[PDB]
RNA sequence: GUGGGAGAGGGUGGUGGAAUUCCCGGAGUAGCGGUGAAAUGCGCAGAUACCGGGAGGAACGCCGAUGGCGAAGGCAGCCA
RNA sequence: CCGAGGGUAGGGCCCGUGACUGGGGCGAAGUCGUAACAAGGUAGCUGUACCGGAAGGUGCGGCUGGACACC
RNA sequence: CGCGGGGUGGAGCAGCCCGGUAGCUCGUCGGGCUCAUAACCCGAAGGUCGUCGGUUCAAAUCCGGCCCCCGCAACCA
RNA sequence: CGGGGGGAACCUGGGGAACUGAAACAUCUCAGUACCCAGAGGAGAGGAAAGAGAAAUCGACUCCCUGAGUAGCGGCGAGCG
RNA sequence: GUGGUUCGUGGAGCCAUGGGGGAAUCUGGGCGGACCACCGCCUAAGGCUAAGUACUCCGGGUGACCGAUAGCGCACCAGUA
RNA sequence: CGAGCUAGCCCUGGCCAGGGUGAAGCUGGGGUGAGACCCAGUGGAGGCCCGAACCGGUGGGGGAUGCAAACCCCUCGGAUG
RNA sequence: CGAAUGCCGGCAUGAGUAACGAUAAAGAGGGUGAGAAUCCCUCUCGCCGUAAGCCCAAGGGUUCCUACGCAAUGGUCGUCAGCGUAGGGUUAGGCGGGACCUAAGGUGAAGCCGAAAGGCGUAGCCGAAGGGCAGCCGGUUAAUAUUCCGGCCCUUCCCGCAGGUGCGAUGGGGGGACGCUCUAGGCUAGGGGGACCGGAGCCAUGGACGAGCCCGGCCAGAAGCGCAGGGUGGGAGGUAGGCAAAUCCGCCUCCCAACAAGCUCUGCGUGGUGGGGAAGCCCGUACGGGUGACAACCCCCCGAAGCCAGGGAGCCAAGAAAAGCCUCUAAGCACAACCUGCGGGAACCCGUACCGCAAACCGACACAGGUGGGCGGGUGCAAGAGCACUCAGGCGCGCGGGAGAACCCUCGCCAAGGAACUCUGCAAGUUGGCCCCGUAACUUCGGGAGAAGGGGUGCUCCCUGGGGUGAUGAGCCCCGGGGAGCCGCAGUGAACAGGCUCUGGCGACUGUUUACCAAAAACACAGCUCUCUGCGAACUCGUAAGAGGAGGUAUAGGGAGCGACGCUUGCCCGGUGCCGGAAGGUCAAGGGGAGGGGUGCAAGCCCCGAACCGAAGCCCCGGUGAACGGCGGCCGUAACUAUAACGGUCCUAAGGUAGCGAAAUUCCUUGUCGGGUAAGUUCCGACCUGCACGAAAAGCGUAACGACCGGAGCGCUGUCUCGGCGAGGGACCCGGUGAAAUUGAACUGGCCGUGAAGAUGCGGCCUACCCGUGGCAGGACGAAAAGACCCCGUGGAGCUUUACUGCAGC
RNA sequence: UCGAUGUCGGCUCGUCGCAUCCUGGGGCUGAAGAAGGUCCCAAGGGUUGGGCUGUUCGCCCAUUAAAGCGGCACGCGAGCU
């Protein structure tokens, strides 16, 4: 049955998008944190 | 007053409608005059701040004159009378002569032919607004403004009306439709007569549905909660109150009196019996 | 048919004054009410009695009769 | 084919009967009060409405088959 | 068993709780009013305080035992 | 002409917890800690007495040792200092 | 009315200041633990000021530091699969 | 950090085989002082009926280291709101 | 280090055990190859066919095509593949999206607010599955195609020539521009039939050389035209409104139309050219290629839910915006500009393979689950997207071969009986569609109702009514009607398709709910009542700004209870809550300074500090019951007895009225009586000793309704007496692949005792050759889960209030 | 035995005890016969179908030679409900 996963690409840039964490202080230190830790991806992938 | 219904269904019964024979125009209105509007009950915050609403038919919203003194002595026809799906009583299309196009709320007694003015020269007679100064007590009047130039708030809703009971200096008495008694300046602009299509009381909704295409959503008693959730609820096999009755938000709903006791409106009220 | 008459005859809209009650102001003090007699009630948080204002509803004194009208029930301030 | 009638099914009417229940008639000397007949001690009666152990009481309107002092 | 209150003239209640005093209304008895009964008026009688033991100078009264009464409780199981 | 944004930890400033301790728990403690925010820089802060405080004394500020678990503080408790 | 200090309202001063009132320029004003006198100390309501101090992304030297289940999570193409 | 599941609301689109009942209204006729009304045809209302799609999840059976971390079979509720 | 249900890794047991993932289904020949049930071809068989076929969007991201491969991946095998290596493949001015519009929302000059980070906010901006906008048919590749190509159309920009005109916009106006249900007339997709047209070939096995049988009879297309539809007045005069100006728009007046009459726009039709084009035979194909042919290319009918499209009607709940677009004037410019037509030019970026109800997406899997739009043929059955078979197309579900035990699952049938089963007809059966007859209580007059209960149902021939289309005719199609016959056990012949009645409880009703053990008598619901709220409303979210409320205004809005409807809803205001009360009482800060104190020579400076004045709140007085709530006890009494209409007394703020009543409430209790039954702790009626009903936490009824819960009957049954037989998928045997919880170690018997009280393990005695397979579950206090009950801990968390102390709010 | 010994009743399957319900054998009798009463021996076998209730039990209908009482974790849920 409808399971959680439900992809949309234009729904994964825009919460989790790198223009989207710039915006929140929340995000912007999200970014610090993942850069800080050499993450290859500071957000995620979609096409 | 009132279609009724056999009943080829339950609730088609007791059910309700209003009688349209008044309506001189239906798919209209005046294009000119009407924008849109939307809500949820939520707030600007995205939050419900009023329970219970959504849902129900999409409106459009009339533009209606609530300041009839800008036209001060220019003359108008009645055009039509039709249907507002924003108020419980019915609107008026007007032509001016200047050939402005403008809506009244519909007071009961105007057919559609008829003229209607507004200003201190005005004939006392249904439809004209005056100054309330120079209408003569013991009108029965609509549409009032509260304070001079803001705009009539008082006796809007179908069958409403209020009543001058005197004048003193500068401010006229009237009787509202509360029967609260309250001073109001005597320079406020207001329309003579009631606001009729006055049967609507008697409309008798019949069955849920008809509540939720006026937007109102089911609404649920404090009494069927649990504690985190209301005042009154739990224990059950139900229960009384427990307590002296109460809001969600804890505060007292029987007898408990809500306005504000220093408001500088109060030196101008003596009433509401 | 014509010409005239009396009448609270019916329906509708309006409208007047007397009174009662309620409130607002004035003045004023120790009771008021009520009954067979009382008590309940009302009153020094200012009642009753008196003056002024106002709100509202109901019924129309004298004319009025042992009277008129109406099929009966009934119909009574005044105007259309 | 029709056909006495037998069967299955559903109605109608009438009689009988039924735990129980409603009043009613009737039965010399049981209990409670006094409503009515004399302003019957509240004139009575009345349709209706509410009430009350009971008769009755009270409201609104009605009928007379009720009415020598005093204001 | 468990906890609380109770038992007083014929009926119904005070008084106990603060030791010495037993009271109220009805009823009953005698008399009056009345042709007579009720109503009403004038007088009166009537109890050992459930019972047993203790405390004290003195116990309805304070204490304990039993005997009846009314009441609440008896849950997780 | 300048600002903006970034920097491991360190620094100042604005704000600021709870578990826990108290063998329960409110004052108290943990603690001006964790965290969040703003601004510095290679350091930051502070600094030239409207100071100490008993000696007719000492002389700006910072840091270390000591004074000293002293003086005090404290449901005069746990503790703090 | 509060914070800071060892100071938790304490005899509670000092430094700070959200609110009300509200001065003077040497004979002026703050202070020395309520307050008063005396004797001292110091000059608020403007600012800047190296060094001695903290820290370690980074470079180097040295270990009675580990030796692939240890030492950093990662000795290996790891903040990766 | 999460409303890509889920709950509500907002905006904008879309879907609902086929059958069954036959409201008001209108028309004509009767009726009447004039009406109410009665009848007939027309009409096509409704959180109306039957029943697919779509939405559900009633009862039972199976499954129970499953095909499946909610499934399958049979039956069954709504289906212009 | 031996133990921590320790941690990390390795390897065992279980065990060659269970499984190998839908019961749609396979068999043979030939080919390739070291090797073949599994790859390729053919033939036969079976399965889907409102799908299991085809197209689109999401999402996935080279999985697409071909060459060479088989270690692994593939639940077996693999020569095959979605797998390895490599190479190749996605072509757009017109399709989608962007150099267009605006929607919710977002963001945000101005502005407002907030310790900081930030929050808000008009204009603007961004934002789409909405609005706007120009491409149809075929052919081509191994693999792309409205993209390349062929044929035929079309749009914008730019520049030029001609003709026209007051030109000109971010500004004004028009339009765009809209619901739901029903729906006319005309079309098209689509489909059916033809004795008419075209075509390879066929006569089998008894018959048939035939008006035989099988195959096909279209596609696109500018202008012009025709049919059908949409939209639409014309002229003047005045004109104060449309935040400037307008000739436009609006408004008034007069004049002609009244109609698509015209003007105009779209649909379809036809149209120059263009292009397709079967069965079959042949080769030869993971695929399709010659021919059939020079193909034919036409009539009739059925007919949309699609089109004309802003069509029409009815109803109430009253149904987006903005740009493109046209019109109007403004500056400004009138050489310009704009319009119209022709011509040349110029016309960018991204997507484009492939999967796409799934082995390519979400579900750790090649997973019986989930996933929005469109097409979805034929026949028959009343209709239909239902059901059975079947086109095209696509599949036989990636372990097989046997055997024919128990047992299990799914299914079939059953003598006699018929609920005797059982908590309960649970289950399963009966019933079943359509037409016709017929149909009760009661009822809110609609219902109840498919009530119930019956009859018909096929095929052949005769006669015959009405309709659609054509002509009014045939033909074709739809709807019947009557008459006479035939066959079977049976004609909705197979498939899909109610069992019914009586009577209670609860809830009026359709709805809603615990995703994943509860669908209900719970929630909601129309409706009734109370209450607050006069509008910068009350209320709610926010420190605030602001917002919702509501662009609403008491016929409105918030809160609360009750819960359609009918008849109704008593008494008590002592306490509590709310409401009213200008007095009195007490009251904090502040005002007040009687008086007292410290210290100074003193002037002073500095502490205390009585009376008194002084808010709300509490006290006090009163009102309030659809506010919280509450509505008695003992004793006596009637000419049989019983009983008590009646009295007595004690208490209360007041003592439960109506109506119900062993109840969804009744303890005693299976109360007593009556009904039903052969028999009734249930159920129905009744009585009233109501432990412990009772009136909006509503009381008592109520037609209709219900996957609710109770009781009875009929019908019918494998539920049962009581089992039997049969089918298939497992189970069993063989080949291939091959798990799991669990496991101190084991050489692991019975009894009677004993033992920490329930011994394979200790004692005595009995019994017992070693090892397995198929089976059953009594025991290893069997596995699983550090018992959820219970207690403990000065453990924890949700919840309440007249617990304490705080805080917001007021 | 709380690092789990699932708990009433039904059903299925039984097995054992005897304090015997029946059948067999007996003594006594207030045993004429028949038919009972009571006590003794005896565990081989047998011990019904149904209404009510979840019920064990119990009541009841119709029968019977009889409609026995107990134990087996109130026998038996890795057997079912
Ligand atoms: N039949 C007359 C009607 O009945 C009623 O009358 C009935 C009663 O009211 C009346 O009862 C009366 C009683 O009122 C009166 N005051 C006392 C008297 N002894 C009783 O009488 C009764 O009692 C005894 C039995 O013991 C019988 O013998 C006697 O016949 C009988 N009347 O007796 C009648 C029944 O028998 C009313 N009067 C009224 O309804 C009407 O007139
Ligand atoms: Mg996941
Ligand atoms: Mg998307
Ligand atoms: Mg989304
Ligand atoms: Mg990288
Ligand atoms: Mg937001
Ligand atoms: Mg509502
Ligand atoms: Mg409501
Ligand atoms: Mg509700
Ligand atoms: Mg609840
Ligand atoms: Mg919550
Ligand atoms: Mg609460
Ligand atoms: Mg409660
Ligand atoms: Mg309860
Ligand atoms: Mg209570
Ligand atoms: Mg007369
Ligand atoms: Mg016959
Ligand atoms: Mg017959
Ligand atoms: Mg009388
Ligand atoms: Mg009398
Ligand atoms: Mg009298
Ligand atoms: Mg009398
Ligand atoms: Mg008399
Ligand atoms: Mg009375
Ligand atoms: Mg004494
Ligand atoms: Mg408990
Ligand atoms: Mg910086
Ligand atoms: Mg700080
Ligand atoms: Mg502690
Ligand atoms: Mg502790
Ligand atoms: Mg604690
Ligand atoms: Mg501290
Ligand atoms: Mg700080
Ligand atoms: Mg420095
Ligand atoms: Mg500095
Ligand atoms: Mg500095
Ligand atoms: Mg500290
Ligand atoms: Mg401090
Ligand atoms: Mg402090
Ligand atoms: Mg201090
Ligand atoms: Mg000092
Ligand atoms: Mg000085
Ligand atoms: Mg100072
Ligand atoms: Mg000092
Ligand atoms: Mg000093
Ligand atoms: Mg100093
Ligand atoms: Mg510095
Ligand atoms: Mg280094
Ligand atoms: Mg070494
Ligand atoms: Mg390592
Ligand atoms: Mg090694
Ligand atoms: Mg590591
Ligand atoms: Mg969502
Ligand atoms: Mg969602
Ligand atoms: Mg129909
Ligand atoms: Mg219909
Ligand atoms: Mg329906
Ligand atoms: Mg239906
Ligand atoms: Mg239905
Ligand atoms: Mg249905
Ligand atoms: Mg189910
Ligand atoms: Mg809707
Ligand atoms: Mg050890
Ligand atoms: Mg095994
Ligand atoms: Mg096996
Ligand atoms: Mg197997
Ligand atoms: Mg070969
Ligand atoms: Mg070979
Ligand atoms: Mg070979
Ligand atoms: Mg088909
Ligand atoms: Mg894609
Ligand atoms: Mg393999
Ligand atoms: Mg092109
Ligand atoms: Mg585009
Ligand atoms: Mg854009
Ligand atoms: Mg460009
Ligand atoms: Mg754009
Ligand atoms: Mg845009
Ligand atoms: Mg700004
Ligand atoms: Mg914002
Ligand atoms: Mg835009
Ligand atoms: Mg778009
Ligand atoms: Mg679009
Ligand atoms: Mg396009
Ligand atoms: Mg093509
Ligand atoms: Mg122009
Ligand atoms: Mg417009
Ligand atoms: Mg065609
Ligand atoms: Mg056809
Ligand atoms: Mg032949
Ligand atoms: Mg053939
Ligand atoms: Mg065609
Ligand atoms: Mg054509
Ligand atoms: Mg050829
Ligand atoms: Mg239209
Ligand atoms: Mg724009
Ligand atoms: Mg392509
Ligand atoms: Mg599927
Ligand atoms: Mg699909
Ligand atoms: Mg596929
Ligand atoms: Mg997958
Ligand atoms: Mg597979
Ligand atoms: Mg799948
Ligand atoms: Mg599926
Ligand atoms: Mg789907
Ligand atoms: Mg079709
Ligand atoms: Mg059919
Ligand atoms: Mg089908
Ligand atoms: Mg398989
Ligand atoms: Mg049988
Ligand atoms: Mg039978
Ligand atoms: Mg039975
Ligand atoms: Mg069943
Ligand atoms: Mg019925
Ligand atoms: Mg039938
Ligand atoms: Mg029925
Ligand atoms: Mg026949
Ligand atoms: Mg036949
Ligand atoms: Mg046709
Ligand atoms: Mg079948
Ligand atoms: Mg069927
Ligand atoms: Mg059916
Ligand atoms: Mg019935
Ligand atoms: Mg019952
Ligand atoms: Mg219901
Ligand atoms: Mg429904
Ligand atoms: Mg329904
Ligand atoms: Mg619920
Ligand atoms: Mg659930
Ligand atoms: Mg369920
Ligand atoms: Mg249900
Ligand atoms: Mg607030
Ligand atoms: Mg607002
Ligand atoms: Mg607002
Ligand atoms: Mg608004
Ligand atoms: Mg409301
Ligand atoms: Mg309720
Ligand atoms: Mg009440
Ligand atoms: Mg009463
Ligand atoms: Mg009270
Ligand atoms: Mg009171
Ligand atoms: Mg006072
Ligand atoms: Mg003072
Ligand atoms: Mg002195
Ligand atoms: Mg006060
Ligand atoms: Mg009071
Ligand atoms: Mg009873
Ligand atoms: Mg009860
Ligand atoms: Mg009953
Ligand atoms: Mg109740
Ligand atoms: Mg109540
Ligand atoms: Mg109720
Ligand atoms: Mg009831
Ligand atoms: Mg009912
Ligand atoms: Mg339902
Ligand atoms: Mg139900
Ligand atoms: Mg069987
Ligand atoms: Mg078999
Ligand atoms: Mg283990
Ligand atoms: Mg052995
Ligand atoms: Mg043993
Ligand atoms: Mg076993
Ligand atoms: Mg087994
Ligand atoms: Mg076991
Ligand atoms: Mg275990
Ligand atoms: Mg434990
Ligand atoms: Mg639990
Ligand atoms: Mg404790
Ligand atoms: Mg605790
Ligand atoms: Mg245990
Ligand atoms: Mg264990
Ligand atoms: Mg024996
Ligand atoms: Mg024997
Ligand atoms: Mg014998
Ligand atoms: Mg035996
Ligand atoms: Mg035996
Ligand atoms: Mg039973
Ligand atoms: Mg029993
Ligand atoms: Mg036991
Ligand atoms: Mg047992
Ligand atoms: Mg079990
Ligand atoms: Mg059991
Ligand atoms: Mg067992």
């Amino acid at each position: 049955m409808k399971r959680t996963w439900q992809p949309n690409r234009r729904k994964r840039a825009k919460t989790h998008g790198f223009r989207a964490r710039m915006r929140t202080p929340g995000g912007r230190k999200v970014l610090k944190r993942r850069r800080q830790k050499g993450r290859w991806r500071l957000t995620p992938a979609v096409r | 007053a009132v279609k009724k219904f056999k009943p080829y269904t339950p609730s088609r019964r007791f059910m309700t409608v209003a009688d349209f024979s008044e309506i001189t125009k239906t798919e209209p209105e005046k294009s000119l005059v009407k924008p849109l509007k939307k809500t949820g009950g939520r707030n600007n915050q995205g939050r419900i701040t009023v329970r219970f609403r959504g849902g129900g038919h999409k409106r459009l919203y009339r533009i209606i004159d609530f300041k009839r003194w800008d036209k001060v002595g220019i003359p108008a026809k009645v055009a039509a009378i039709e249907y507002d799906p924003n108020r419980s009583a019915r609107i008026a299309l007007l032509h001016y002569v200047d050939g402005e196009k403008r809506y009244i709320i519909a007071p009961d007694g105007l057919q559609v032919g008829q003229q209607v003015v507004a200003g201190p020269d005005a004939p006392i007679q249904v439809g004209n607004a005056l100054p309330l100064r120079f209408i003569p007590v013991g009108t029965v009047v609509h549409a009032v403004e509260l304070e001079p130039k803001k705009g009539a708030k008082l006796a809007r809703a179908a069958g409403t009306s209020a009543q001058i009971q005197g004048r003193e200096g500068d401010y006229v008495i009237l009787r509202l439709p509360s029967g609260e008694l309250r001073k109001v300046h005597g320079e406020c602009y207001a329309t003579v007569g009631a606001v009729g299509n006055a049967d609507h009381k008697n409309i008798v909704l019949g069955k849920a549905g008809r509540s939720r295409w006026l937007g109102r959503r089911p609404h649920v008693r404090g009494a069927a909660m649990n504690p985190v959730d209301h005042p009154h609820g739990g224990g059950e096999g139900r229960a009384p109150r427990g307590r002296p009755p109460a809001s969600p938000w804890g505060w007292q709903t029987k007898g408990l009196k809500t306005r504000k006791r220093r408001k500088p409106s109060s030196r101008f009220i003596i009433a509401r019996r």
